[PDB]
RNA sequence: GCGGGGUGGAGCAGCCUGGUAGCUCGUCGGGCUCAUAACCCGAAGGUCGUCGGUUCAAAUCCGGCCCCCGCAACCA
RNA sequence: UACAACAUGUU
RNA sequence: GCGGGGUGGAGCAGCCUGGUAGCUCGUCGGGCUCAUAACCCGAAGGUCGUCGGUUCAAAUCCGGCCCCCGCAACCA
RNA sequence: GGUUGCGGCCAUAUCUAGCAGAAAGCACCGUUCCCCGUUCGAUCAACCGUAGUUAAGCUGCUAAGAGCAAUACCGAGUAGUGUAGUGGGAGACCAUACGCGAAACUAUUGUGCUGCAAUCU
RNA sequence: CCUAAGGGGGACUCAUGGAGAACAGAAAUCUCCAGUAGAACAAAAGGGUAAAAGUCCCCUUGAUUUUGAUUUUCAGUGUGAAUACAAACCAUGAAAGUGUGGCCUAUCGAUCCUUUAGUCCCUCGGAAUUUGAGGCUAGAGGUGCCAGAAAAGUUACCACAGGGAUAACUGGCUUGUGGCAGUCAAGCGUUCAUAGCGACAUUGCUUUUUGAUUCUUCGAUGUCGGCUCUUCCUAUCAUACCGAAGCAGAAUUCGGUAAGCGUUGGAUUGUUCACCCACUAAUAGGGAACGUGAGCUGGGUUUAGACCGUCGUGAGACAGGUUAGUUU
RNA sequence: AAGACCCUGUUGAGCUUGACUCUAGUUUGACAUUGUGAAAAGAC
RNA sequence: UGAUGGUCAGAAAGUGAUGUUGACACAAUGUGAUUUCUGCCCAGUGCUCUGAAUGUCAAAGUGAAGAAAUUCAACCAAGCGCGGGUAAACGGCGGGAGUAACUAUGACUCUCUUAAGGUAGCCAAAUGCCUCGUCAUCUAAUUAGUGACGCGCAUGAAUGGAU
RNA sequence: GGCGAAAGACUAAUCGAACCAUCUAGUAGCUGGUUCCUGCCGAAGUUUCCCUCAGGAUAGCAGAAGCUCGUAUCAGUUUUAUGAGGUAAAGCGAAUGAUUAGAAGUCUUGGGCUUAACUUAUUCUCAAACUUUAAAUAUGUAAGAAGUCCUUGUUGCUUAAUUGAACGUGGACAAUUGAAUGAAGAGCUUUUAGUGGGCCAUUUUUGGUAAGCAGAACUGGCGAUGCGGGAUGA
RNA sequence: CCAUCGACCGAUCCUGAUGUGUUCGGAUGGAUUUGAGUAAGAGCAUAGCUGUUGGGACCCGAAAGAUGGUGAACUAUGCCUG
């Protein structure tokens, strides 16, 4: 999958609200706080005696991942999330398809 | 050792056929649920001014 | 090796023939088909003698193969090869299948039982009607008795019941004997090596004229 | 394993006629369609938007909704011991209006007609349909019909 | 219950997929030598274990009669 | 540094 | 029910990851020796078991078949 | 009735081989400054209707024509099939009773019908 | 898997074959003709498509925003997928139109937790400011046992609740396999198909083999063989009488009526079986809950002790071998 | 004698281990117990 | 293991066993009289040793930023990793081709490969499937016994070999 | 825990973890049992989900209570009209695929007068995953009052429009209100039981040599049912 | 009581007047959205049958797990005295 760095599609913003050229990047999941609840909850329940209290995911089964796109418009700055259908292969802006061109390995 | 049977339709057209099968119940006037928004929009004017002329026909 | 014929004796099955989805199928037993003088005129062989199905049976090809080899020795060793010809009518299409349980002491420890029991290729048969023609033979008149026994005889290697028929038809053609005279006479029939082409009174005109100068048209 | 997919089993009653493929004549898509109208739903293989599902191939129902290259038709389908309406959305290629109806509206204009004359006229008209009635007497000329016998006839072979 | 295997005097090809039998070891003639051994060149040599069938035609496809190596071969 | 062997039988 | 292999004459790589078939021994030519062996300078030789498919392109990926080697076949 | 433009149904309209076509229309046909497109004014674009032609397109006619379509004391009430019996037959199967009912084959016939608008020896 | 292989427009026609053109040949490129698709359309198969859905060219991002209706699976719940509209904003084209991913039918994922986007809106409850934290709407990180526990073995020391819903005997159904009998007649038999045989085929029978099945029995029908003893079957080994011969005699072979009467002694093996020795008129085959354990025996099998080999890190395993093991 | 073989049960137990989750012990560091001096390398 | 010790006990203790002890001892294992011998392998799993040389590495501590909660960084114990030893530790101890003047066999050669490729012995053995192996002996006759043979499914050296 | 010249042995007839009391009426999707009569109605072994497969939940089938009405419009049926289908049969000198035999041409296409390919007209035989054709049975819809006709009202939808669309006002058609037969009446609601092992017969049908075998379809049965008959028998 | 088109209240999306602690306020008019709402109340209390959940939970039934105690008169092993 060979997807754009620059995509013109529909702005939520309220000084849009149209199609306005939009930059392209990667979502990429932000690191895990030490002091969101569910963490500050997970190391008091861990804590002491008793073992592992929680379950820990072992079957892993999937090889890929869906790609979320991060567009932010050009204009207002404001960000839009879109995710993509699972593939192993993704990059940004690469050399666009030439057919008829003798192959030249 | 467990193997049993997988699948049959035996027996259920008589079941159905104890209450059933009846046939769904009709009325004057049909809910206009997905019927066109357009439509559904511009016919409730048409009802309200239908309305209002008529009481105001009567009135006089 | 193989079972005896009374386990694929009838059509219990639908026909199952080689095909994209069963590629690894054996050959039949029987290869050859038409026999004795098969490059004979039309003219020269009139009386035609059937060997007759009275079962909607499976016919295996060894079957075939015996019964072919029966009919062809007799009446070669009586009256010589050149005196008939003789042609199966019937060709094994249908592909039979055998589960392969072990026959050993021990094999419920092995084999799996009816579990999987879809089976492998295990033979070729032809499925009859019943009135279906399984052999047929042309001859002179003069030969009927020869041709008879030997179409007797084949019958033994087959299952079931068969009848042995006397046509009124000319040959192989499908006119009677009288028809094909008339038509003969009237001069709307060619040698076409074994067998023979009929007059159409449609088509091009003048290449019909052509084909039949012999034709006397009334 | 077993495949139950959405168009499972339509081998055959999505193939186009034979020798009846390619473009759609143009008197489909001129038919004029109206809310109560009776019609037949027929998919249509070389249009694969707005199909019916393979259980409403050949039923009949009541056109409720119409838009822009579709109409909405009410199906009255058998789930166990009642009836449930179904509500599908069909673009016009897979549907035709129903002959019956049009034969039946037929018989109201010509039975108000009969009406009518009578009345002006001074009598009264039945005007409901009646099953077949056994024929009545009738008397058969042998003029030039004499009787002619037949007889069984033997068996014979013509093999 | 039986895979399989029987080809020159011997070890092997040729089959599968019918139309045509090759090589090696050895034998006999010559070359070479003073004469040999070796080596080189030539040549003879299997109707395909036996019989029957299919076929226009069988070493070849099918089945019998011999020989052989091997394997399957109650139970509780 | 490395260097193994020379068919049989005579006159 | 299976898992591994088939590549110059021999034994082995390259396969994992499609674009040039590599190593040791062996074979052939010439030299060195009276000749041999060793040694020295040069050359040939496998379409990757077969039948197909996929691909721009197959030894390489997939399917069927042939030959080879072994694993497993337990509770009564 | 011919012809053209736009059509409906979409071979009775298609295909092969010959012949004929008055008028009008359609067509081939001439040219390249201009808008335009090509390796190429061949197609496409424009211009002239002027110089030529019914050769081709197109239309109609012909053929024991191919295909297609339709019909039937054609095959055949045959194949198949719904219902029934303490029917027949070892069985495969078969007959009967009350019903429905093919396809191939055989023979004969036919070869576009038509709507709107304009136009014509 | 695809930034096109998505969307729109345009132009063109594909597989294949024939006849031609230097190198050039069967396959290089050009030309014409035929060509209903015999091509192509990512990937299975089916459907669909020809002035196109195929090929090439030009422009694009509708693979977008907001939530509703509907179809399939269906409980008419969820998930996945899809359909037709409404309100926007855009693309393309002269335009009518078409476009809410891939021509259609598969290509996928809850609660809790984390993370990101959005209003930068709500809350931190004595009142504020600023950090931090918690909410509301929409996505992502994943459960393939795919409506979604966090999870290695062994037991031959064993336990319990049950099961004839289920295996290990007998019995029943079946009869492939085992055993036995027919039909035909290519050949063998010095000639002669059938005295005696009998290929290629083909019809049966039996339940003395072994399977297949799982109907009965798991609040138990004592589970090998031998010994002992009775009886039954006949598909007859001997004995009685006879028919046939490729019956001179002798011997032998084929067949009939026949189960009245008999069918042994031993070496090795737990053995059934097998294999030899010997006698004999002959040393036929079978059944009776694979006859027969409150009749025995206990060699084997099949508890717990022990040894070996291979396997396993190990506990241990082994229709592998070995020795000892209460018979009411 | 509510089969001890076999199977089932979201019933156990004895034993094993590179199963999951822990644990006595043991080892390693910091701080406290913990005070009084000197020399030499460092840092404000 | 030389006592500030090894092995072991205890919830703890100013607590114990060995110990009225001291390497000719105590503690922990394996093999199993004598005779004759105990081959090769430290790659794996363990056990052990070195750290003057160092990647990773907790709490405390150190530095920087910040209003602070806090964040980030550097330094950093044992361990891990790296390197050496060890089989009377657990254990292990190979394939494929060609080759001698009848044939057959293969002393001999090539090649693949291992940590090493089963040595001395022994054997159808309580260990060999095939298998009632083959030969000999024992008997009238022997799946038994014994002696031989050995590409040994799967014999073999203190998991002790042969006597 | 002990003790063990080691058998998981022994530790008071108890040992692969003693005995005693208590937690404790421990838990059991499993086995057994579950106590008077008559009357009326009366099943299910099927759907979806579940570490679900000897169990639950869910729908279905059943009972009870009724409630709103009183012939409205309903039916496991026919008739008339009008659709859909690709199975039986059929076909292959019709497409795809399979397949026997000659004949006539082309040698330009390959081994040696012609074995073979190729083309043309013929010829024998086939298909669950082939097909032009194509039943019987089964199957969708309609047969009016919520209908038809005339005139003209509403609207922000639609048309070039006074065009339409939908819903209406007013007027006309009245028991043949627009086929048959039937109708212990129609419609509506709540709530809850058991069940969620099935099995058999005709026909269709899959695996299998077959089976009183295993698995589907429609119907009728047995289960849950006695009675007459088949001697006996779900 | 039923079918249907509206109207009112809360949530969601849009619009955005007079005015202002100039960032608040939110008039007004819209939206195939959404609620267990409104639209001349129907509830509270006691009792009964049936159904549900927790409890010994219709009755009897494990193999197990835990807490605190009693045994070396049998037997195992060491020691002392015969
Ligand atoms: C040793 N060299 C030999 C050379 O001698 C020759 O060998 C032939 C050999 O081929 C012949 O061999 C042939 O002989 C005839 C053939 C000629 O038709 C056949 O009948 C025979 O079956 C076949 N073996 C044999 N008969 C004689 C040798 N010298 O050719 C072969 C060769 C290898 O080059
Ligand atoms: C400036 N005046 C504004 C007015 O414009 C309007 O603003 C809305 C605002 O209400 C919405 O804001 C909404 O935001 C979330 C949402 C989950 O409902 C809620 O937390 C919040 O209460 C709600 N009002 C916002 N999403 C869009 C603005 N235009 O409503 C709020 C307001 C204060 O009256
Ligand atoms: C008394 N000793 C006998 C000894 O005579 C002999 O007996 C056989 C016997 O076993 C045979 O029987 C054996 O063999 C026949 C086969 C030949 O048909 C088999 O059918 C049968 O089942 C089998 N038991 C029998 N036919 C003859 C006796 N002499 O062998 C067995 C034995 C025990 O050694
Ligand atoms: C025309 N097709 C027929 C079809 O009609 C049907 O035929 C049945 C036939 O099978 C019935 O017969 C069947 O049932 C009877 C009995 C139990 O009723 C049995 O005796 C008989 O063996 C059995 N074949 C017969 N009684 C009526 C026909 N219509 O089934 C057979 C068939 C060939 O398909
Ligand atoms: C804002 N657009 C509205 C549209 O939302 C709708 O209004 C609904 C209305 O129909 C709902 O009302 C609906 O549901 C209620 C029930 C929930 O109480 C019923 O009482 C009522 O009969 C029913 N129509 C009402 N609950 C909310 C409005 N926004 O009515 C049409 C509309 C004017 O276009
Ligand atoms: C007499 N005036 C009535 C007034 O009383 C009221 O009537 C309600 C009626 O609207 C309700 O009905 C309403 O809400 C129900 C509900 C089930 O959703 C629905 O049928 C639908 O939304 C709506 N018709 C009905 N259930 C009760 C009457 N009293 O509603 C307004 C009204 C129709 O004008
Ligand atoms: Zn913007």
């Amino acid at each position: 999958v060979n997807v754009p760095k620059t995509r013109k599609t529909y702005c939520k913003g309220k000084e849009c609200r149209k199609h306005t050229q939009h930059k392209v990047t990667q979502y990429k999941a932000g690191k895990a706080s030490l002091f969101a609840q569910g963490k500050r909850r997970y190391d008091r329940k861990q804590s002491g005696y008793g073992g592992q209290t929680k379950q820990i995911f072992h079957k892993k089964a999937k090889t890929t991942k869906k790609v979320v796109l991060r567009l932010e418009c050009v204009v207002c700055k404001t960000k839009a999330q879109l995710p993509l259908k699972r593939c192993k292969h993704f990059e940004l802006g690469g050399d666009k398809k030439q057919k008829g061109q003798a192959l030249q390995f | 050792m467990a193997k049993s049977k997988n699948h049959t339709a035996h027996n259920q057209t008589r079941k159905a056929h104890r209450n059933g099968i009846k046939k769904p119940k009709t009325y004057k006037y049909p809910s206009l649920k997905g019927v066109d928004a357009k439509f559904k929009r511009n016919h409730r004017y048409a009802l309200h001014g239908t309305a209002k002329a008529l009481a105001k026909a009567r009135a006089e | 090796a193989r079972r005896p014929a009374r386990c694929y004796r009838y059509c219990k099955n639908k026909p199952y023939p080689k095909s994209r989805y069963n590629r690894a199928v054996p050959d039949a037993k029987i290869r050859i088909y038409d026999l004795g003088r098969k490059k004979a005129t039309v003219d020269e062989f009139p009386l035609c003698i059937h060997l007759v199905s009275n079962e909607l049976e499976q016919l295996s090809s060894e079957a075939l193969e015996a019964a072919r080899i029966c009919a062809n020795k007799y009446i070669t060793k009586v009256s010589g090869r050149d005196s008939f010809h003789l042609r199966v009518r019937v060709h094994p299409f249908h592909v039979l299948r055998i589960n392969k349980m072990l026959s050993c002491a021990g094999a419920d420890r092995l084999q799996q039982g009816m579990r999987g029991a879809w089976g492998k290729p295990h033979g070729l048969a032809a499925r009859v009607s019943i009135g279906q023609i399984i052999m047929s033979a042309r001859t002179k008149d003069s030969n009927k008795d020869v041709v008879i026994e030997g179409l007797r005889r084949a019958r033994y290697k087959f299952p079931g019941q068969q009848k042995i028929i006397i046509s009124k038809k000319w040959g192989f053609t499908p006119l009677n004997r009288d028809e094909y005279i008339a038509k003969k006479t009237n001069g709307e029939v060619i040698d076409d090596g074994a067998y023979v082409k009929f007059l159409s009174r449609k088509g091009n005109l003048e290449a019909n004229l052509q084909q039949f100068p012999n034709y006397q048209y009334s | 394993g077993k495949s139950r997919g959405y168009r499972s089993g339509t081998r055959y009653a999505f193939q186009r006629d034979f020798k009846k493929h390619g473009a759609i004549p143009l008197s489909t898509y001129l038919k004029v369609y109206k809310v109560g109208d009776i019609v037949d739903i027929k998919a249509n293989g070389s249009i694969q938007k707005g199909m019916p599902h393979k259980y409403y191939h050949g039923k009949t129902g009541i056109v409720y909704n119409v838009t822009k290259s579709s109409v909405g038709v009410i199906i009255n389908k058998v789930v166990g011991n009642r009836y449930i309406e179904k509500r599908v959305n069909l673009r016009v290629e897979h549907v035709k209006h129903s002959a019956c109806r049009q034969e039946f509206l037929n018989r109201v204009k010509s039975n108000a007609a009969k009406k009518r004359e009578a009345k002006a006229n001074g009598e009264t008209v039945y005007l409901k349909r009646q099953a077949a009635k056994p024929r009545g007497s009738r008397i058969i000329s042998t003029e030039g019909n004499i009787p002619q016998t037949l007889a069984p006839v033997a068996y014979e072979t013509f093999i």
